[PDB]
């Protein structure tokens, strides 16, 4: 389950990178 | 698996000087029986080896077998075998098929503790009965177990936490076992018959170690 | 008789004592002592046999497929596949 | 007694019966389905105490009696009494209520958490309780199995007395062994592909 | 002895447990037992038994191989 | 010594020259194959040795352990097959850029 | 106890005028093969369940009833692996920032 | 396990 949030923060990281 | 008329041997052993060994029989639900022994009896046939041999066509076994071993003259603590169960089958031969029922998300959403139940598909006759196993390491905590068309009853239940069942890991190997021919089906003995119950994340991760290889190849 | 080679990735050669020698694909690969009753991989996909008796024993063949899932193009697995793949090779 | 059900934390009276005096063996057993019998006493001494356990003896009477202090769902098993064969004098079956919820789920419809007091295509199983040790919170449960006539949990337990507030959402709602640790490990190479 | 059961680690004692500095856990409903998510806990059978415990198999850890150790060092140096 | 064939995926059981080939699986319609081939369709992880014409199965000394999937119109899954998985990735990025 | 693996290293507290010897998982331990060896202060071992158990040092004669102190050290320790203790990932992170620092 | 990833990037990414 924690992997699905590993995703949710992975999309968080990719929107971080997109903002960067 | 014992088809009628065959012979089966199940072994018990001790290595810490138990001067008395015995075999016990338990009819599941209403029966407990003793089996004759010879350290130096119907329907059944060295101090470190203890053999049990079947040399009869008796169909009324329908029970679970236990091995005994204890000292003599001291307090008298009893040590017992894990258990053993046998088979009687007069083509038409069919060992009952076991099945797995995983809990749904409603139980973990409401109570946040899971419950695992596994079933063995039944038939007109009997002789299938004992408990089950788990994760290639028999857990001994929170274990629970246990008409028809005129052409026994056994279902097990386990109390699990929500954080405990979630994985495919903690693998539930449900098997009530007939331990151990002119039909297209395989021979009755076959092997251990079981129904088995996130690791797909690990498999996906090993898969994108493929990309971990692409990066090295590119560089 | 025999069938002393049996298969938490563990490989066993029971009923033996003293020096146990492990052969992988027929070649000398591992030594096992008396106090140890197990041998571990560390997919084995190998051909193995154990020598505690005269010229080893009955050999065993093993190979392991990782995905216990992946029966077919399962929707959840397919979704994971397509998302991971597309991001990984668009970069 | 019979399969007596009692709330958590009660003082117990579980008895044996024997008619022989030429014996030297007296022990108590907890029975699990697939785990055989494990022995839990040393009274082969009339008052031996080991944690929650206590016992009493009267070879003149012909009956033994055991006492459990603050009985737990671990007592929810058949308790037995110890030619040298283990002649089980009387025996007793016990179940303990983990009183403080009721709900039926669909998996195979699982009735559970009643806590009290509770035609061939549907099969049902009896009430059970068992020692849950991880969080030390327990639950009684029963499962109804059927494949024919497309059974629903509500009508499946139409015989059973579902408690007055049985939660019925019928149409609605640790890593180990290397590779997970590697997932925790190789995030370096997972992420350094940026820019690359 | 101490036991590992299901989700969490536990410390078992026949009497009350006294805690020496370490990873603090939570007390179970049983006063004589303790639960963990190191510390030294004294126990009695009378005789006194002191147990120091530290466990190795992780709900959160990392383990790898020297070739994979080479991998990780290569990765972080070129990630500099 | 058991090798597989790629096509229905087939598992083969080469043996000594025997007038009759016999199998021991570990009214099913999924259990059907020709020659020394063995094929499983809709394989199950439930309870589901092969020797030529003889007296006992002990002649085929070598035994086999298997925990895998046999399916139809499905890619092979193996340690080397991750490279096949590698192949589909740069193939599908080739598909995407076109 | 301070434990490191390069073969693992065990640490036993020093004692005044006392000989040193070891017991493992209620069984004896040498110091027989190369993996087992211990002569001056430390005990060298690791293989999963088989070698997991109690590790402690003993005196000559009064053992084992005298020693109320016993360590319960169960481990997996894969062959050729990494020193890493549960919460020590940040320490494992501490190692590679040092590499990144240099 | 997801604190490995929440630890910095979440708190860094929120603002
Ligand atoms: C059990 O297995 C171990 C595996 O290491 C054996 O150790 C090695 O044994 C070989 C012989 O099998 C030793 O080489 C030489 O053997 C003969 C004895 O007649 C002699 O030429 C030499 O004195 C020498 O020992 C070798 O040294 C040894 N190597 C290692 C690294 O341990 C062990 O001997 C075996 N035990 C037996 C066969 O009783
Ligand atoms: C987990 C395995 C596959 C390791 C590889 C990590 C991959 C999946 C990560 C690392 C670098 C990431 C990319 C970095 C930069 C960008 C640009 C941004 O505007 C959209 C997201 C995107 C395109 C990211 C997508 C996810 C990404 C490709
Ligand atoms: C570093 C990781 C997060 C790479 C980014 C890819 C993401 C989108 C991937 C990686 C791991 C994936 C998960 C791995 C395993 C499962 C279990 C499966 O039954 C349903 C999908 C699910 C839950 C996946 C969802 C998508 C997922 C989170
Ligand atoms: C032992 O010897 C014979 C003759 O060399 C050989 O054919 C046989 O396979 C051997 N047994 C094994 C390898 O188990």
């Amino acid at each position: 389950l924690c992997y699905l949030l590993d995703g949710i923060l992975f999309i968080y990281g990719v929107i971080l990178t997109a903002l960067f | 698996v014992l088809k009628t008329g065959q012979s089966m041997t199940l072994q018990c052993a001790q290595d810490m000087n138990h001067e008395y060994m015995s075999w016990y029989r338990q009819d599941p639900g209403m029966g407990l029986r003793l089996i004759h022994y010879s350290v130096g009896p119907n329907g059944y046939n060295t101090t470190e080896d203890f053999p049990l041999r079947l040399l009869s066509a008796a169909p009324s076994q329908t029970s679970v077998y236990f091995c005994a071993s204890s000292y003599v003259g001291n307090t008298g603590e009893l040590f017992f075998g894990e258990g053993s169960r046998l088979t009687v089958l007069e083509k038409n031969v069919f060992p009952p098929e076991v099945a797995v029922f995983e809990p749904s998300e409603a139980e973990i959403s409401h109570t946040q503790k899971a419950t695992l139940v596994c079933l063995a598909t039944g038939f007109y006759p009997d002789h299938v009965e004992l408990s089950w196993w788990v994760n290639g390491k028999e857990v001994h905590s929170g274990v629970s177990t246990d008409k028809e068309q005129p052409a026994y009853c056994l279902s097990s239940r386990l109390r699990v936490s929500a954080t405990f069942w979630q994985n495919p890991r903690n693998h539930f190997r449900c098997q009530v076992q007939f331990y151990g021919w002119t039909q297209d089906r395989a021979k009755p003995v076959t092997q251990i018959v079981s129904a088995e119950a996130v690791l797909s994340a690990t498999i996906l991760y090993e898969i994108l170690l493929g990309k971990a290889t692409l990066y090295a190849v590119l560089v | 008789g025999n069938h002393l080679v049996k298969v938490s990735v563990l490989l066993t050669c029971d009923a033996e004592a003293k020096n146990i020698t492990w052969f992988k694909d027929g070649k000398m690969i591992g030594f096992l002592t008396e106090d140890k009753k197990k041998w571990n991989l560390g997919d084995p996909r190998g051909m193995y046999q154990c020598k505690g008796s005269q010229n080893k024993s009955k050999p065993l063949q093993v190979y392991y497929r990782m995905c216990q899932n992946c029966i077919e193009l399962n929707a959840a697995t397919i979704s994971g596949f397509l998302f991971a793949e597309i991001v990984s090779i668009f970069v | 007694p019979a399969a007596l059900s009692v709330p958590e934390g009660e003082n117990l009276v579980l008895n044996c019966s024997f008619t022989d005096s030429a014996i030297y063996n007296l022990q108590w057993f907890r029975q699990d389905p697939g785990k055989g019998l494990t022995s839990l006493l040393l009274i082969q001494q009339r008052e031996q105490t080991s944690g929650r356990l206590n016992a009493s003896l009267d070879k003149s009477s012909g009956r033994s009696t055991l006492y459990i202090a603050a009985s737990q769902p671990g007592d929810s098993a058949t308790y037995l009494c110890a030619s040298y064969i283990p002649t089980f004098g009387r025996g007793t079956s016990l179940i303990v209520h983990p009183y403080i919820d009721p709900a039926v789920y669909q998996l195979v419809c699982l009735f559970t958490d009643f806590d009290s007091q509770t035609d061939s295509d549907v099969y049902i199983t009896d009430k059970t309780v068992l020692d849950m040790r991880s969080m030390d919170f327990k639950s009684n449960s029963a499962v109804a199995w059927s494949n024919k006539s497309d059974f629903a949990c509500a009508n499946a337990f139409n015989n059973s007395i579902i408690p007055e507030d049985t939660f019925f959402p019928s149409p609605e709602s640790t890593n180990l062994n290397f590779q997970n640790l590697s997932v925790i490990g190789f995030r370096i190479l997972l992420l350094k592909v940026a820019g690359f | 002895p101490i036991e590992e059961l299901e989700d969490r680690v536990f410390v078992n004692c026949n009497t009350s447990i006294t805690w020496v500095e370490g990873t603090v856990g939570t007390l179970l409903s049983d006063i004589t037992r303790l639960d963990l998510g190191r510390g030294i806990y004294r126990c009695n059978g009378d005789k006194e038994s002191t147990v120091q415990v530290h466990y190795r198999m992780c709900q959160s850890c990392v383990e790898l191989d020297p070739a994979t150790v080479a991998g990780i060092i290569v990765t972080d140096v070129i990630a500099t | 010594p058991y090798k597989v064939s790629i096509s229905t995926v087939i598992l083969t059981c080469p043996q000594y020259p025997g007038s009759e080939i016999l199998w021991q699986h570990n009214d099913d319609k999924n259990i059907g194959s020709d020659e020394d081939h063995l094929s499983l369709k809709e394989f199950s992880e439930l309870e589901q040795v092969c020797y030529p014409r003889g007296s006992k199965p002990e002649d085929a000394n070598f035994y086999l352990y298997l925990r895998a999937r046999v399916c139809e119109n499905c890619m092979e899954m193996d340690v080397m097959s991750v490279a096949t998985i590698v192949i589909v990735d740069i193939c599908i990025t080739g598909g995407l850029l076109l």
